[PDB]
């Protein structure tokens, strides 16, 4: 049992900022990575960073370094994400996704619900 | 068809040791003896030595520079005459030959311990001291 | 660096569908499926290998750079949004409609 | 015409996974890093170098580091759990800056606190670092690990200075090591030696550079599981070192208060001269001719043009974005943004200097619910220290961009003791063989062939010894059973099936290693087994020995 | 059982045909969890729905 129970679903204006949550559950929250993708409708699927608990280490993909932050709460498993400036192009829905088997971050079984964003 | 193909030794400093192996398939290696023999580059063949028939004493003769040197010894459970050549001089070198021994004798002529022939010989195997 | 078929692919129920993704690197390669209005789903990983719960239809794989997904016999469920994963590139994403 | 034959000690060495015993030196027998339960090193460690023998090797995946890292931590907790638990210690302290008398790093962070009788308080003044503090909701503060964990001070005595710890296999294990001097952690490598232990491993801790260790041999090398991946860390070995010495130039008085019974509070009583800040200083050209050597080998990794940028770390919490080690007793973390601030395009004497800070509460292997407090150490502290490797991490994502972003990152600590257990692999003996041969009744010259070979040839401990001993008996019951209460070699009269792989024996026991051969038949070894198993002796001892 | 005819020994019995029993709470108890101390927690019932 894996389940990424993600939150949000806010609608936001062009040039303010945005937090959405994710909460881990049934795997150890502490040794396994957890990802952020953006789905957008006529839009390539862009990766937009990866988030390691146990340290909380982070990699933003580079068209968005400057504007994305990822953090964590260990004790609630529950990563966050957060975008300094939105824009109209920021429109999509945003899933937080864990790799099948971890030592090999990239292939995203679980997702989560989905949060649409709309600008 | 008996294919005698002798791999072994190489390059070693002018005090050493090595260890050479000649294999043998398709005659009765468990009574028929053998020999090796050198041939230094710039020479001919010379005799080293060879072991005698299980049964025949199953003892080694060495030569005349290589006694003390060498050593022969035969494994007839798989069919391979090693030679172990330790305490290395620098004028031992050369495409070191196995063959198989013969046993030759008649009557009329007879002297002991006669004469011994090599018919089949491996292809060779280099070794040269530096 | 990563490309694919047409989009606007449209076949009726029970047919095959074959899809092509074009790969520049070298890594395992993997398929997803978004239906409508629900997150996609790992539909093949490691180019060749069906995830668990994946019935067989979902196979196809090719040693070269060029991988083809092929989809025989499509139900009502399938006819979603099929995305082609390198690391961490997705490339267009094509769709399959009726 | 050919029969199995047994040989036993024949050179066949199988992968695996084992336990592994500490081997120390001489030990003052107060280091955190000592279990004072090792058994002596050898003097004249017995390091065989083979012939040629190539030996797949996979750093990435061998269970030595896990296996260090799971004694680590063990270690550090056997040598916590007797110290004091500062339980009373989470209390509402009324903090106020530490000023210059005239004109917000350090506190004062008075408190009421217990002591050696329940009935009585007393009030202590104190000094915490802003990063051990945290802020009440009237200037109240208190221990950062109190609303979760709980903080477990460490043993005055206690010093936490690496010392050098080998791991030695069981008896019928072994070690292979690759000597290869350009080896980048997996695949073949042609030159591979055998020990029984490793060479002494300091357990240094740190994250983004890599301290003391072992250095490179010819260039700078750069390993990766795949280094196009995004998620996995580049480790980077130096093959020279760069000095990095740290200070705490705050004449730092210490004073201690007994809390309960038999337990005392150690405590920064006061500063003496100017409070000043710590920091490292890293050598500038050294470090710039450091970076073009990495710089120059990652250019073989990826495309000749590539413009090659290091960044500081993008995020995450403080053990991963600065550079956190240990000097002295005291913990430091540093900003290191001063050594990656570049951009590298495809063609004297100063010192950069690196802010550090100093936290008390630490939690090391970061675990959730504990911590330790360490206490602060009496006068001014120096190391002096090599930086022998680096931890990168690229970001990604882009194709067009045509520049690649290397930024540090502490990662997982393990990630450390890769680098120092790279060249290891532990490999399982199995002296058993079997082998057609014409006669019905040290892992040295593994690379040579068959034929030549055959006449050429705490708690840890405890479950250690005691398997190879089981592993002992099991081959000689199986001597027992085929037949051959000897040694070595026994000539057995179960018949050699052409089924079994065959040469016809003029080739096998001349082209052949012994590792060859056991792949060839190891699919069909439980079939030899079984026929040469009592089935064969019931026909041989039974029957025909009951005169 | 052990020799039957004593008491003060208990007699077991083994069903060949299983008995389904199902039981239940129904009260929806809204659960709170509070700090007790650093790191310990105590978890209560809160209310009922
Ligand atoms: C990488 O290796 C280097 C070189 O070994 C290492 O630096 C060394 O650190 C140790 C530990 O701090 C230093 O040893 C100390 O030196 C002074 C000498 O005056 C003393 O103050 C210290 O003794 C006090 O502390 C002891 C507890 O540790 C007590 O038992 C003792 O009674 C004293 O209170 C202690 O001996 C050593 O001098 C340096 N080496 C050099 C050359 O400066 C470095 O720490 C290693 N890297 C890392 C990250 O640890
Ligand atoms: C990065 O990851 C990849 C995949 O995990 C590592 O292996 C690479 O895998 C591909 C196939 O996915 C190999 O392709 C091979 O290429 C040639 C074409 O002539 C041929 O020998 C094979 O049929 C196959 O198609 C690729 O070679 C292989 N890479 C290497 C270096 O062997 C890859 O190694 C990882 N990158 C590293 C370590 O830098
Ligand atoms: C400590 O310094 C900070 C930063 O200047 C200031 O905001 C704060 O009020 C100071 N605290 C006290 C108690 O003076
Ligand atoms: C902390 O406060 C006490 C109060 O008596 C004072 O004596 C001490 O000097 C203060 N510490 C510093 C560093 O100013
Ligand atoms: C310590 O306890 C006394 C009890 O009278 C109280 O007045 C005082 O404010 C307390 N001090 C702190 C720093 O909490
Ligand atoms: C209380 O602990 C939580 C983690 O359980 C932490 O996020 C939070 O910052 C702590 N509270 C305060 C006031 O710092
Ligand atoms: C470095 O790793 C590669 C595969 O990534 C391997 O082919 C190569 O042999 C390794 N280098 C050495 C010297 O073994
Ligand atoms: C470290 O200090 C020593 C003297 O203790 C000095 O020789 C050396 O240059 C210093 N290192 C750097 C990088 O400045
Ligand atoms: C480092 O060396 C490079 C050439 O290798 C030079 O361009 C650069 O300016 C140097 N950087 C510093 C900080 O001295
Ligand atoms: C290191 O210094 C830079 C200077 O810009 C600063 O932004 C950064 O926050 C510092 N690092 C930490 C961990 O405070
Ligand atoms: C700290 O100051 C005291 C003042 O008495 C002095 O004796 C001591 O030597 C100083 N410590 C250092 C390490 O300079
Ligand atoms: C740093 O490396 C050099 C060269 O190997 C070595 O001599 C020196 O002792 C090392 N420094 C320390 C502090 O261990
Ligand atoms: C169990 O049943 C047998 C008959 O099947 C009976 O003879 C025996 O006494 C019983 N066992 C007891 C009473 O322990």
């Amino acid at each position: 049992q894996v389940q990424l129970v993600q939150s949000g679903g806010q609608m936001k204006k062009p040039g303010e900022s945005m937090r959405i949550s994710c909460r881990a559950s049934g795997y150890e929250f502490i040794d396994c990575t957890l990802n952020w993708i953006r789905l957008a409708p006529g839009k390539r699927p862009e990766w937009m960073g990866w988030l390691k608990p146990r340290g909380g280490a982070v990699n933003y993909a580079r068209p968005l370094q400057g504007r994305v932050t990822m953090t964590r709460d260990v004790y609630s498993d529950t990563a966050f994400l957060e975008l300094r400036s939105l824009t109209v192009d920021d429109t999509a829905v945003y899933f937080c996704t864990r790799g099948k088997n971890c030592d090999y971050n990239w292939d995203f079984e679980h997702w989560g619900r989905g949060t649409p964003v709309i600008v | 068809e008996v294919q005698l193909v002798e791999s072994g030794g190489g390059l070693v400093k002018p005090g050493g040791s090595l260890r050479l192996s000649c294999s043998a398939s398709g005659f009765d290696f468990d009574n028929a003896w053998m020999t090796w023999v050198r041939q230094p580059p710039g020479k001919g063949l010379e005799w080293v030595g060879r072991i005698t028939g299980p049964g025949e004493g199953w003892s080694v003769d060495y030569a005349a520079p290589v006694e003390g040197r060498f050593t022969i010894s035969r494994l007839n459970s798989i069919n391979f005459l090693y030679l172990e050549m330790n305490n290395l001089r620098m004028e031992d070198s050369g495409l070191y030959f196995c063959a198989r021994t013969g046993k030759y004798y008649d009557f009329w002529s007879g002297y002991p311990p006669g004469e011994e022939y090599f018919q089949d010989w491996g292809r060779g195997t280099l070794v040269t001291v530096s | 660096v990563l490309t694919q078929s047409p989009g606007t692919l449209s076949l009726s129920p029970g047919e095959t569908a074959i899809i092509s993704c074009r790969t520049s690197q070298y890594g395992s390669l993997a398929w997803y499926q978004q239906r409508p209005g629900q997150a996609p789903r790992l539909v093949i990983y490691s180019g060749s290998t069906r995830a668990a719960g994946i019935p067989d239809r979902f196979s196809g794989s090719r040693w070269g750079p060029d991988y083809n997904l092929t989809i025989s016999n499509l139900e009502s469920g399938d006819f979603g949004v099929y995305y082609c994963q390198q690391y961490e590139f997705f490339g267009q994403g094509t769709k399959v409609q009726v | 015409n050919l029969w199995v034959t047994v040989y036993y000690g024949v050179p066949v060495w199988k992968d695996a996974e084992t336990t592994l015993f500490c081997a120390s030196d001489a030990k003052e027998k107060h280091n955190v890093w000592a279990t004072h339960a090792c058994v002596p090193t050898d003097p004249n460690p017995q390091e065989i170098h083979l012939e040629n023998v190539i030996e797949e090797f996979n750093m990435w995946k061998n269970n030595m580091v896990e296996q260090m890292h799971e004694d680590i931590i063990s270690l550090w907790d056997q040598s916590l759990k007797p110290c004091v638990k500062l339980t009373p210690l989470c209390v509402t302290l009324q903090c106020t800056n530490v000023t210059n008398n005239i004109t917000g790093e350090l506190k004062n962070c008075s408190f009421n606190m217990t002591t050696e009788l329940r009935d009585k308080k007393q009030k202590v003044y104190s000094l915490f670092y802003r990063l051990d503090v945290v802020q009440i909701n009237n200037k109240e503060y208190r221990l950062i690990n109190c609303n979760t964990s709980a903080i477990t001070q460490a043993c005055p005595k206690v010093s936490f200075e690496p010392i050098p710890i080998h791991y030695c296999a069981p008896a019928g294990f072994a070690i292979l090591k690759c000597k290869d001097k350009k080896f980048n952690g997996t695949g073949p490598c042609p030159s591979v030696s055998t020990v029984q232990c490793t060479h002494g491993i300091k357990p240094v801790v740190s994250t983004q550079l890599l301290l003391n260790g072992s250095l490179a041999e010819e260039e700078v090398i750069i390993r990766s599981e795949n280094i196009t991946n995004n998620a996995k860390n580049i480790l980077v070995q130096l093959n020279t070192p760069v000095q990095i010495n740290c200070t705490r130039p705050n004449n730092n008085t210490v004073k201690s208060i007994r809390i309960g019974p038999g337990q005392a509070f150690y405590y920064t009583g006061d500063i003496i001269g100017d409070i000043r800040q710590a920091h490292c200083n890293v050598s500038k050209a050294t470090w710039n001719e450091t970076l073009g050597k990495v710089v120059k080998q990652l250019r073989k990794h990826f495309g000749n043009n590539t413009i090659i940028r290091f960044a500081q770390s993008s995020g995450g919490d403080l053990e991963v974005t600065t550079h956190s080690f240990n000097c002295g007793g005291e913990f430091f973390y540093c900003n290191t943004s001063g050594l990656f601030n570049s951009t590298w395009i495809s063609n004297s004497n100063d010192s950069i200097t690196l802010p550090c800070r100093i936290k008390q509460i630490i939690n090391m292997w970061q675990r959730i619910g504990q911590a330790m407090y360490a206490p602060p150490i009496q006068g001014v502290i120096r190391c002096v220290s090599n930086i022998t490797g680096l931890i990168l991490t690229r970001d990604g994502g882009s194709t067009n961009s045509t520049t690649e972003t290397f930024r540090p990152g502490g990662g997982d600590m393990r990630d450390n003791w890769r680098s120092e257990l790279y060249k290891y692999k532990v490999v399982k003996i199995e002296p058993l063989g079997v082998a057609p041969t014409r006669c019905k009744r040290f892992l040295g010259a593994a690379g040579s062939t068959m034929g030549a070979a055959s006449m050429t040839l705490g708690i840890k401990q405890l479950q250690a010894r005691v398997l190879a001993v089981e592993h002992y008996l099991r081959d000689q019951q199986l001597l027992g059973i085929w037949g051959c209460s000897g040694k070595l070699i026994c000539c057995t009269n179960v018949p050699w099936n052409s089924s079994w792989s065959n040469r016809d024996l003029s080739e096998i026991w001349d082209k052949m290693t012994w590792l060859q051969w056991d792949k060839e038949i190891s699919n069909y070894t439980q079939i030899i087994y079984g026929l040469l198993e009592e089935s064969q002796n019931q026909q041989e001892k039974n029957e025909q020995d009951l005169l």
